[PDB]
RNA sequence: UUGAAGACAUUGUCAGGUGGGGAGUUUGGCUGGGGCGGCACAUCUGUUAAACGAUAACGCAGAUGUCCUAAGGGGGGCUCA
RNA sequence: AAUGAAAGUGAACGUAGGUUGGGGCCUCGCAAGAGGUGCACAAUCGACCGAUCCUGAUGUCUUCGGAUGGAUUUGAGUAAG
RNA sequence: UUGACCUCAAAUCAGGUAGGAGUACCCGCUGAACUUAAGCAUAUCAAUAAGCGGAGGAAAAGAAACCAACCGGGAUUGCCUUAGUAACGGCGAGUGAAGCGGCAAAAGCUCAAAUUUGAAAUCUGGUACCUUCGGUGCCCGAGUUGUAAUUUGGAGAGGGCAACUUUGGGGCCGUUCCUUGUCUAUGUUCCUUGGAACAGGACGUCAUAGAGGGUGAGAAUCCCGUGUGGCGAGGAGUGCGGUUCUUUGUAAAGUGCCUUCGAAGAGUCGAGUUGUUUGGGAAUGCAGCUCUAAGUGGGUGGUAAAUUCCAUCUAAAGCUAAAUA
């Protein structure tokens, strides 16, 4: 950052020496770790696709991710999420191939 | 029940108040029972102070930002740098505490001055025999009160480049202002090439 | 106390000053702001204008302590110097050792320009000054120094 | 165990209808009692009105909830029953 | 310290203004008076700050900046607390 | 045929445990209307009364999926403030919090997810014995569909290297704390009135005691007490001050450097919708139904949406004195 050492503006603030502090284990939570990659890996190939996996790779399949995304954002709740779906099931139909 | 020019009013009794008044008629009798609890609490623990070595740290918002006042612990950072560790520090009259971080060398260098300086003016008993008769002081922040830091002197030369304060707030506040905009142009510029 | 009171007046005539023909009944009017669109209207309007409706924008959350600036005009000033160091600096008028006034630390956060200075220099150190402010403290060889 | 029945129905949640069976509530004012009628309830002209102004009655004789790109504005010529 | 819905901005052209009154005090008069000074307070014309509407200088991330000067506009303001 | 296992039963089987009371305060559920709005329906009264369930000396909350936007603070609770404010509201009547700041009190932590795998290292019960709030043998049993040790994000683990530091558990005797007992000054001297002197007058005495009460009327000094101090008795509890016995250590813990790693809670979170509730406004919390995630993820950042950043915590598992009622 670098404050400016003024009361307005972009960067305002005083200007401090500053430190860097050690960072926080907790800032990693839900950093993929090689044993949740390994089992999630397998259980996907033990378990399969859910229904809605399956009308989503069909729907990629013909009608393209926009049409996907759409259908997705209803099914789970937020774009973000679809999102993220539509990429793993991309993933998916690329893998088969 | 309007009539005459008085201020609008707005007195909330129009619940069943009467069954919650709380008048502190103890408020002598509580004053004196905290007295005793403290003496009490002093023999229990003596010759230990009756309270924990406390931090210097900078009080949140533009609107306290410019005082320093006690918090809550020192930070482990802060107690690694005295030459301590947190376990040993907690058993030692030493506040520690694990969410605050350091982002400010000021603030950080005066902690570690006060574990320091704590440290110095401390006797630990071993913890066996021999036990030396020490004398309770019961404040810890008595001991060790906080001061406020100096930021200048009280005089010294003018030095004026002729710039005006006033025109450098309004630059900063219209440079804000315009950031984003001024990005835009100078993106839907640079694109159509 | 009780024994000042006109209610002790009052013992043996009857009404207790509230008339025998109006009486002192419970609420007629309506309790509290009752009526005030309607039979208390012409109260509201003239002692009250301004009343009903609403105007401007709302603002959810707002904390006070954003908008946390008290002003300090220059009339004042040399009173955030304390008096014993005061007399000399006045009297010893220099560019070389102006004295230092930080208004934060007074408790300010923004110098305005009511009224007149000494013609003696002063570092001020603010986060916020006006236009005349700054002009009155350089035409007196200060500056103003901004701070935060 | 034996018949029937079967992914229908049932049950759950939401949606539209129905619902004085039931719930809650309301159902102006003025007024020669009240009601019916009327509006004297927001208004305008003349009179009552007592030659400043104000002035009542469910006093008298009437009117208003519109209408007009001219039936507004300016100028000219002309003169009506 | 106000003002503005807000972003914000924020109170001396001058002996902190002029005019008319104004107790008391001062000077001169035996006194009547005449002159000077006039606090509080009253009326009035200005000036200052914020809002609104105009004006739009030097400058310049060429769209920012907003000097200067105005206005039958406006404020629960300033003008030795 | 014999013996397991799994699941489910029975017994006046062995040993336990719950219920009811009280209910001021505490944790929940359920839930009005009178009333106010000069009428009345939303609103208000009130997230109150009544009803139901559940605790304790306190309860609850609690060591951040927090507050912030600062030069940042740092579990919870409570007080003073914030503030009759931001906000909600037939924007009517009315309602109405939070952050920061000052204070009281202060205290921190535990699991799950890991191969002991060169040794289920763990635990209930029965039984015998003993120094019995328990200990030691022995025997059944529980338990691998996982009981111990090890680690909890502040970290931490596995390897490798180098160093120094620090320790347990008893009795016994004082103090402490509570509950009690006992001992500890001085006129009943004279006169008057009166049934009675504790009244009046006179002359004294004690006072760290002239608080209070009793006694035939207003009694420091008649009696009990009061004041000051002394001496006992009975527990409770190591809180901690001394002494004595056993020294736990091939154990345990802490610390620097290098290296490889770093498991972190799902019908949850989140979304839609319905109802209720909140100051919470394109939705504050809660609940039903439908949909239903991720792992450089997830939540929050008080205006819905897409795009790009940043800041801040680490949910869906758990315990905890005090300040408060
Ligand atoms: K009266
Ligand atoms: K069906
Ligand atoms: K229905
Ligand atoms: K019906
Ligand atoms: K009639
Ligand atoms: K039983
Ligand atoms: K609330
Ligand atoms: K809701
Ligand atoms: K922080
Ligand atoms: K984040
Ligand atoms: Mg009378
Ligand atoms: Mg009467
Ligand atoms: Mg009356
Ligand atoms: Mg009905
Ligand atoms: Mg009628
Ligand atoms: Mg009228
Ligand atoms: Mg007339
Ligand atoms: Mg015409
Ligand atoms: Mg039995
Ligand atoms: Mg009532
Ligand atoms: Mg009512
Ligand atoms: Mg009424
Ligand atoms: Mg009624
Ligand atoms: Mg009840
Ligand atoms: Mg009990
Ligand atoms: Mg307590
Ligand atoms: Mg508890
Ligand atoms: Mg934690
Ligand atoms: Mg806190
Ligand atoms: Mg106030
Ligand atoms: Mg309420
Ligand atoms: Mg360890
Ligand atoms: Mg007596
Ligand atoms: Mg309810
Ligand atoms: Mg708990």
């Amino acid at each position: 950052t670098v404050k400016t050492g003024i009361a307005i503006g972009l960067n305002k603030g005083k200007k401090v020496t500053s430190m860097t502090p050690a960072p926080k284990i907790s800032y990693k939570k839900g950093a993929a770790s090689n044993r949740t990659k390994f089992v999630r890996s397998l259980v996907r190939e033990i378990a399969g696709l859910s229904p809605y996996e399956r009308r989503l790779i069909d729907l990629i399949r013909n009608s393209g991710e926009k049409r996907a995304r759409k259908v997705a954002k209803k099914r789970l709740g937020s774009f973000t999420r679809a999102k993220a779906k539509v990429e793993e099931m991309n993933n998916i139909i690329a893998a088969s191939r | 029940a309007i009539s005459k020019n008085l201020p609008i009013l707005k007195n909330h009794f129009r619940k069943h108040w009467q069954e919650r008044v709380k008048v502190h008629f103890d408020q002598a009798g509580k004053k004196v029972s905290r007295r005793n609890a403290r003496a009490t609490r002093a023999a229990k623990i003596a010759p230990r102070p009756l309270d924990l070595l406390r931090p210097v740290v900078r009080a949140p918002t533009v609107k306290y930002n410019r005082k320093v006042r006690a918090g809550r612990g020192f930070t482990l950072a802060e107690v690694k740098a005295a030459g301590l560790t947190a376990a040993y520090a907690r058993t030692i009259g030493i506040a520690v505490d694990h969410r605050r971080q350091n982002r400010n060398q000021e603030i950080f260098d005066a902690n570690v001055q006060r574990l320091k300086e704590y440290q110095s003016k401390i006797i630990v008993f071993p913890r066996n025999g021999k036990a030396p008769e020490a004398e309770q002081v019961l404040s810890a922040a008595a001991t060790f009160p906080i001061a406020q830091p100096a930021t200048d002197v009280e005089a010294r030369a003018v030095q004026d480049n002729g710039e005006s304060a006033f025109r450098t707030l309004r630059l900063a506040r219209s440079e804000k202002k315009f950031r984003g905009i001024r990005e835009k142009r100078a993106r839907e510029k640079a694109e159509a090439e | 106390p009780s024994r000042f009171t006109k209610t002790r007046k009052h013992r043996g005539h009857v009404s207790a000053g509230k008339g025998r023909i109006g009486k002192h009944r419970k609420h007629p009017g309506g309790r509290g702001m009752a009526g005030g669109q309607h039979h208390h209207r012409i109260n509201m309007d003239k002692y009250h204008p301004g009343y009903f409706g609403k105007v401007g924008m709302r603002y959810f959350h707002k904390q006070q302590a954003h908008f946390w600036k008290p002003v300090l005009n220059l009339d004042k000033l040399w009173t955030l110097i304390p008096e014993d160091k005061r007399d000399q600096y006045l009297k010893s008028a220099s560019k070389e050792t102006a004295p230092v006034i930080d208004t934060l630390a007074a408790g300010y956060g923004k110098i305005l320009g009511k009224g007149r200075i000494p013609n003696v220099p002063v570092i001020v150190k603010a986060r916020f000054v006006s236009k005349l402010a700054e002009e009155k403290i350089r035409a007196a060889g200060g500056v103003v120094e901004l701070i935060a």
